RNA sequence: CAGCGAAGGAUUUGGUGGAUUACUAGCUAAUAGCAAUCUAGGAAACUCAAAGAGUGCUAUGCGGAGUGCGCGAGAGCAUUUCCGGCAGCAGAGAUUUCAGCUGU
């Protein structure tokens, strides 16, 4: 389909 | 065809007489020391502690 | 560093034998490339320290030995009845993981053993990382799971939701771990956050074997489609890729000097300048009619007719241990190695107390189990949010 | 370690040295590596005047073969550099810890 | 600009060059 | 074979070079003269300088040392290090050790031949790796302890078995222990081709001849009831007898 | 004690070699090439490993000047002021170094 994919969930624990 | 590899050589590195102090041979590249924010960061935080 | 060169036009670098570096190479890496022979049990797993002081050998069968190599000094040397996969040293040569048929033992320097992991339910894939005293296990199971060594706890039930994993690699400079499963997908992930960070999608098939350029820049990956892959990784952009080499590749492994090592299955070979961007720099296996913008390899090395389960590179030496189904060999690499390792972190002439020292300094500057990220440098910074330009309370 | 101060106390006149043309670094390198040995010798534990006396030796001696190559590469007397005044000053310096370090032997002094 | 035999001599004492100690170590032969 | 033994092996092929600190001072420990505490401290200029001194002297009272002045005993050798370059100048070197201790096989008496010859122990290493032409070299001064210390700081070599319940016993090997040494003929056509370069450098002598003759002649005595062994060992002894009347000394 | 009984008798134990399954040759990219190449129980130590304590150990930071100030000076300020150039002179000093002049 693609190459890749990066999520982008911002992380609460290093925040 | 020229073939050479290291020459580690067990002389330079290790004293030859059991009172002198060793070399410690020493790189600064940041390709060696691998994460400068989170050590120096954890560093922090033990001096604070 | 060292290196070789034609400085003809007739002989080229990768015919070049064995034999004939042994003989014009000096006496002490000559001595230095061993050959072990061990024949009744079945292919040795090879994992060396992070400096080049030990090693440690797995048969599948049954026989585990942390073994000073330069010195020949046996330390641990144990026979335990059921099948060993994999297994790794912790931090030092004090502390090995043998990944067992089930359970994951951890293991002192006589032998003994120190603890059978209640958790690690089995594993196929250890490995370490070194900041931040992280043995991490991945396995049959789709489970990826993290172990803060130092004070016994668990960090990460990982679920991989992926099947088993079927290679995994340390990424020595951002400390992700690079899991490649049977989808092709080469996965990288934190201990953080649940959902896999990055999912490449690099071969086809099953992914053999992932290998981490040591700079965090390059990824080697080789699948079960016959094809390698070498990857930008801080960009994510698939640098080129190798289709149709004439055998599954079941190996790769990258040097300290940026040195691709493919594992042909009873081949070894070796290519030099292969981690460019170029066009030039795609490892190819002919420079047809002599065509000097190929890379032909740097070395080869065909065995006699055993399977090589694992290359793995001497951390501070120009030479690179395999391991197969005979035993263990050594090869006289001379471009493989950093010439001037740092003496402050990592000392191939580290003696007794400076390793308790060492040893305890790293334990006081673990770095934490959260600080896992995609880029290193995302610590000292501001959140994405809470906008840059600062307010002094008269515009609110 | 301050050794390692010494040691790249000493890098500027050797960096300025091989980037004029009588030094190549192929060999700058090397009496890096003599005199590292030297340092390690001097300000290590147990040291000795004998181990002060060879490092102002070869210390004379790679001051007198720099003004051979200056001569006879640049010929001229000196190139004006960092590196005339710096080897002998250092000489003085290793005179100077010997004599803060050992004051009891005249043949030193 | 040729090199000078006294400054080779000093040379030789200057980067520990052991290549002419090989060079009579490898030429000496039992002729006595 | 198995993996102690296996890398056994390399143990004893890598024995010579130092990996750290502690193998370091255990392989600088070994010298003729001084014991370990104080041998531990000594530095290669120090042992060099005295041993340059040995050499001098040991020149003027024998004339044909100056040629290991320039090549072996000069300043460089103390930089030279052994086993970090090629098999051809190892050869090189060590045949050039070897012509040393045949020369030197006479003055073991005197007290600066030991000095002159331990820088070269200490420097060159060869008590670990070359001992066979050091050990058959100073085999005649085997009441002397010159050879008990020897003997105690050498690596036994697989020819010389029979002595090493007299590594550091204060008992001197006996004479009988030297016959069951010479009384083989892998011993014996080793021996034989020391003597013929000894031969053939004119390194023959009067102490050397007498004692390689006695062991001969006590070797002929306990094979005189075993006829199948005396006509094993004939062409040896037959052999050198004829290389030694192609001499010119009246003792030999 | 006896007898048995051809130039010895009777034991302990290591290593190697051959068997312990039923003998169709080696390698590789395999309808072929290769085989010279796939390229274009107690005790000795220097036996080692791991800890601990004590004794030590130092553990150990532009320049000559000249020019006006800073209370005989350098602890700072500041420089074309000559120099750290060239040969010779002649006073010296162990061929290479200093002392004062010509031009430069």
């Amino acid at each position: 389909l693609q190459n890749v994919i990066i999520n982008e969930k911002v992380n609460k624990k290093n925040l | 065809m020229k073939i050479k590899t290291i020459k580690r050589s067990a002389d330079d590195y290790v004293p030859v007489k059991s009172t002198q102090e060793s070399q410690m041979p020493r790189n600064l590249n940041p390709e060696l020391h691998p994460f400068e924010r989170a050590r120096e960061y954890t560093k922090a935080l033990n001096a604070t502690k | 560093n060292g290196y070789l060169e034609p400085e003809n036009e007739l002989e080229k670098t990768f015919k070049v034998q064995q034999s004939e570096i042994k003989s014009s190479v000096d006496v002490s890496t000559a001595n230095k490339a061993l050959d072990l022979s061990l024949k009744e049990f079945g292919p040795y797993h090879i994992k060396y320290a992070k400096n080049g002081t030990h090693l440690l050998i797995t048969g599948r069968k049954g026989h585990v030995a942390s073994m000073d190599w330069r010195k020949g000094q046996l330390r641990a040397e144990l026979f335990l009845n059921e099948t060993c996969h994999s297994a790794t040293y912790l931090q030092n040569e004090q502390y090995f993981a043998v990944a067992q048929k089930k359970y994951t033992f951890i293991y002192d320097h006589e032998g003994t053993e120190l603890h059978r992991l209640k958790q690690h339910i089995e594993a196929r894939h250890l490995d370490f990382l070194p900041y931040h005293y992280l043995l991490v296990t991945a396995g049959e199971t789709g489970w990826l799971k993290y172990h803060d060594v130092s004070t016994g706890q668990l960090v990460s039930e990982l679920r991989t939701k992926a099947g088993p994993t079927m290679a995994m690699a340390q990424n020595p400079w951002n400390a992700v771990m690079h899991l490649g499963h049977s989808n092709g997908t080469v996965s990288l992930w934190s201990p953080s956050m649940p959902e896999p960070l990055v999912k490449l999608l690099s071969a086809r098939g099953p992914v053999n074997s992932i290998a981490i350029d040591r700079s965090g820049y390059y990824m080697a990956t080789t699948g079960a489609d016959r094809s390698m892959k070498i990857w930008d990784i801080r960009n994510f952009k698939q640098l080129h890729s190798v289709e149709s080499l004439p055998t599954p590749g079941t190996n790769v492994s990258i040097s300290d000097t940026g040195l691709l090592a493919l594992s042909r299955g009873p081949h070894v070979t070796l290519w030099k300048d292969a981690l460019k961007l170029s066009g030039d720099s795609k490892p190819c296996f002919g420079s047809m009619g002599g065509n000097p913008h190929r890379n032909t390899p740097y070395m080869s090395h065909l065995f006699a007719g055993n399977k090589v389960e694992n290359l793995g590179f001497v951390p501070f030496e120009d030479l690179l241990g395999v391991g197969h189904q005979t035993g263990i060999t050594n090869l006289i690499v001379p471009g493989a190695g950093e010439a001037n390792y740092d003496a402050l972190e990592l000392n191939p002439f580290e003696t007794k107390k400076q390793r308790q020292e060492q040893e305890v300094r790293t334990l006081l500057n673990k770095l934490p189990a959260d600080t896992i990220t995609l880029d290193p440098n995302s610590i000292g910074s501001v959140d994405k949010r809470s906008s840059t330009i600062r307010l002094n309370a008269k515009d609110l | 370690s301050k050794t390692r101060y010494y040691l790249e106390q000493c890098i500027p006149e050797m960096d300025d040295l091989v980037e004029k043309g009588l030094f190549t670094k192929n060999e700058v390198s090397l009496i890096m590596k003599k005199r590292t040995d030297f340092e390690h010798r001097l300000n290590s534990r147990g040291s000795s005047i004998n181990d002060y006396i060879k490092y102002i030796n070869y210390e004379s001696n790679v001051n007198k073969l720099r003004a051979k190559r200056c001569k006879r590469i640049l010929q001229v007397k000196k190139t004006n550099s960092l590196s005339d005044w710096s080897i002998q000053q250092r000489i003085g310096f290793i005179y100077q810890r010997g004599t803060n370090k050992f004051p009891q032997d005249l043949k030193f002094w | 600009p040729p090199p000078d035999e006294e400054e080779q001599l000093l040379a030789k004492f200057v980067f520990g060059d052991t290549t002419d100690l090989q060079e009579n170590l490898a030429k000496f032969n039992a002729d006595f | 074979s198995s993996l102690s033994d296996q890398l056994a092996q390399v143990a004893s092929n890598n024995a010579t070079v130092a990996l750290d600190r502690k193998r370091r001072q255990k392989l600088h420990s070994a010298s003729l003269i001084y014991n370990s505490k104080t041998a531990a401290t000594q530095d290669y200029d120090f042992i060099f300088e005295n041993a340059s001194k040995a050499l001098e002297e040991l020149s003027q009272i024998e004339p044909k040392f100056a040629i290991f002045s320039r090549t072996l005993f000069s300043e460089s050798s103390i930089s030279l290090d052994r086993n970090v370059q090629t098999k051809e100048e190892i050869k090189d070197l060590d045949n050039a050790i070897n012509a040393y201790l045949l020369l030197a096989s006479s003055k073991w008496y005197l007290a600066p031949t030991l000095h002159a010859t331990e820088w070269l122990v200490r420097r060159f290493q060869i008590h670990v790796k070359n001992t066979e032409m050091l050990l058959l070299s100073t085999l005649n001064y085997y009441q002397t302890p010159v050879f008990k210390r020897i003997l105690s700081i050498i690596k036994l070599p697989p020819l010389f078995n029979c002595l090493s319940n007299f590594v550091r016993s204060e008992k001197p090997p006996t004479a009988l222990t030297m016959i069951k040494l010479f009384n083989d003929m892998d011993f014996l056509k080793l021996y034989t081709s020391y003597l013929d370069q000894c031969i053939k450098h004119n390194a023959t002598y009067t102490n050397q001849l007498l004692f390689t003759t006695c062991c001969f002649i006590n070797v002929v005595a306990f094979n005189s009831n075993n006829d199948e062994k005396l006509n094993q060992l004939v062409p040896i002894l037959l052999e050198i007898s004829a290389k030694l009347l192609a001499s010119k000394s009246k003792d030999c």
